[PDB]
C-alpha cells in the first residue's frame, strides 16, 4: 500500500508536470 | 568643461546602449528558452 501510494504520487506528479507543460504551450 | 560634458553624455549613451543590449539579450533568452522548454517537455514526456 505504501509502494502503491508512492507510485500514485509519482503518477500525479508526472500528470501535474504534463499539465504545466500543456499550460506553458497554450500560453506561449 | 564642454568636452567633459560631451564625454559624460557619451558614457551615458554607452550605458543606455548596454542596458538596451541587456534587455534585448533577456528578450532573446526568453524567446529561445520558450522553445527550449517546449523541447525539454517533449523529451521528458517520451521518457515519462
Amino acid at each position: 500500500e505504501s509502494v502503491e501510494d508512492k507510485l500514485e504520487l509519482r503518477r500525479k506528479q508526472f500528470h501535474v508536470l504534463l499539465s504545466t507543460i500543456h499550460e506553458l504551450q497554450q500560453t506561449l | 568643461q564642454r568636452k567633459r560634458l560631451a564625454e559624460k553624455y557619451r558614457e551615458c549613451l554607452s550605458n543606455k546602449e548596454k542596458i538596451l543590449k541587456e534587455i534585448e539579450v533577456k528578450k532573446e533568452y526568453l524567446s529561445s528558452l520558450q522553445p527550449r522548454l517546449n523541447s525539454i517537455m517533449q523529451a521528458s514526456l517520451p521518457v515519462q
